[PDB]
RNA sequence: CGACCCGCGAGGCGGCUGGAGGUAAGGGAAGUGCGAAUGCCGGCAUGAGUAACGAUAAAGAGGGUGAGAAUCCCUCUCGCCGUAAGCCCAAGGGUUCCUACGCAAUGGUCGUCAGCGUAGGGUUAGGCGGGACCUAAGGUGAAGCCGAAAGGCGUAGCCGAAGG
RNA sequence: GUGAAAAGAACCCCGGGAGGGGAGUGAAAUAGAGCCUGAAACCGUGGGCUUACAAGCAGUCACGGCCCCGCAAGGGGUUGUG
RNA sequence: AAGAUGGUAAGGGCCCACGGUGGAUGCCUCGGCACCCGAGCCGAUGAAGGACGUGGCUACCUGCGAUAAGCCAGGGGGAGCCG
């Protein structure tokens, strides 16, 4: 009964990604730790084509 | 002499032959054949080819006579199990376990 | 809701089980052969009653 | 044992291994230390396919591995080697200045 | 595995398995001895060969290929859907769709069958949907004002689609 | 975490193949491919004592009947009654 | 005829041998830890870090980039090699 998954592939783009880490001043601390946090190979990147 | 068979990794379950093999003990061999044949219960087929490979390691290699022969001390014993998962409503997953068997029978002569 | 209690012995684990031994079936031979056979069934050897009905014609 | 090793070819001769003779070294590896000074007779089986001939067996694989093998021998077979006093314009000298001298050079002996 | 020594924790000495390391009268230094913490990771039992096999739209028979079939293939009778359990497009999935081999494991049963395992092959656009054409809510933003630093508002212009 | 070396099982015999019995390699395959030694829980197959009028977490302390190791002396396992 | 009346085990126990399941102890290590010394910045001549491609046949790591298991010069090395 709509369990909160639901996908979408533009929303995927549009606040994960690149373009979204690298604007904020808060975000881009995340890609700069998961860059030397161990090499997360990575996650956000799921999206197609 | 104590002719030898071992069907090794055979997955039923080892209860479900200790049912089948205690009936071929003290028995001869013409006639642990015909009451294994119209038996039911499926494990009473894997039985069924052991028996018919110690006959031909006793008729070919180890040189005894054909026909004189019983079966003497044949067993079943434990096998390495695999485990796999069934889901249980509300959540709670559950581990069930296929388990294996080895059977071997040796043979001698009266 | 209603769970057991105290895990019962190997000694009384195995005698419930002394009752479930099973029995060997019935045979005789087919008179028209030399073979064993249940006996009250056609014999999918040596062929019949009184007229052959199976076997291979 | 490494980059730096001994043997080119050469009548190279034994000493510990129930063996206890010698003559001519074959083929050098380095990685391991594989070669043949062929004494060593084993049986690998050859698999009986029509790429094969129909019936051929083992024989010829030896693999003496280590140093084991005492190196060129002349009347004194107990020797090391040095490295060259040159005598000459400016030689390199790969010889035996040990006991006595049949030690490699441009002969009909290699 | 075992009927010599100390009161005790423990030492010896014999008998099988093993396969290359162990030290010792006298001293020194601490990660120094466990049954219990609804203690933590790893094995294995008990309940038990019982409850269950996920819908009250049912099935039956005859010939086939095979080592082997109530369950896989064709022929003939029987029942349920028929505004849907039948065809056509967008999301989303992204491998296996089709053929030739195969059965160890997954199918809560079998299986010679498969959406399962190894190998080979298969989606063709001037005119169909979207870019080399526009703009809406919103976003970004020369100039201009700003906010201890990071950063916040904003004019023309530009990105923005199941709408032109 | 096999073996010093792969020499890691040619070829016959049951089996649809797995898997096994013989040959053969090796100083040894109870060193065979999840393979150095390999314990306890857990599950089995053969031999010794014992029980279907008898009441108890368990055991212990006596006496008798079988079994075994003992040349003989003496000892261990087994449990019927108090 | 009134006898301690007893030799049987669908099954259960204790002990002694012989096998399976399991993975602790012993002996090892191309892997770590803490103190010392040699040393201590790269970058719009486009960096740190990545996508995709490259072996005659290739799935994955390593090396390289349309010249792609590589090319041209200088030195060392002295014999077998095409990760």
């Amino acid at each position: 009964m709509k369990r909160t998954w639901q996908p979408n592939r533009r929303k995927r783009a549009k606040t994960h990604g690149f373009r979204a880490r690298m604007r904020t001043p808060g975000g881009r601390k995340v890609l700069k730790r998961r860059r030397q946090k161990g090499r997360w190979r990575l996650t956000p990147a799921v999206r197609k084509r | 002499m104590e002719a030898k068979a071992i069907a090794r990794y055979v997955r039923i379950s080892p209860r479900k032959v200790r049912l089948v093999v205690d009936l071929i003990r003290g028995k001869s061999l013409e006639e642990a054949r015909n009451i294994l044949r119209y038996t039911n219960k499926r494990g009473a087929y894997f039985v069924a080819k052991v028996l018919e490979s110690a006959a031909a390691n006793a008729v070919n290699n180890h040189d005894m006579l054909e026909d004189r022969l019983y079966v003497k001390a044949a067993y079943v014993d434990e096998g390495p199990a695999l485990k796999r998962v069934l889901p249980r409503a509300r959540g709670r997953a559950d581990i069930i376990k296929k388990r294996t068997s080895h059977i071997t029978v040796i043979l001698g002569e009266k | 809701h209603p769970v057991p209690k105290k895990k019962t012995s190997k000694a009384r684990r195995d005698a419930r089980r002394s009752h479930h031994a099973l029995t060997p079936p019935t045979l005789v031979p087919c008179p028209e052969c030399k073979a064993m056979k249940p006996p009250h069934t056609v014999c999918p050897e040596c062929g019949y009653y009184a007229g052959r009905k199976v076997l291979e014609v | 044992m490494r980059v730096k090793m001994h043997v080119k070819k050469g009548d190279t001769v034994l000493v510990a291994s129930g063996k206890y003779k010698g003559r001519v070294g074959k083929v050098k590896e380095v990685l391991p230390k594989k070669y043949a000074v062929i004494v060593e007779g084993v049986n690998i089986v050859k698999k009986a396919v029509r790429v094969s001939p129909k019936y051929p067996q083992g024989g010829f694989i030896e693999k003496e591995a280590p140093l084991h093998a005492s190196k060129v021998r002349p009347i004194c077979p107990a020797c090391g080697k040095p490295t060259r006093v040159r005598k000459k314009f400016l030689e390199n000298g790969k010889k035996i200045r040990v006991c006595a001298k049949c030690g490699g050079a441009l002969d009909t002996e290699e």
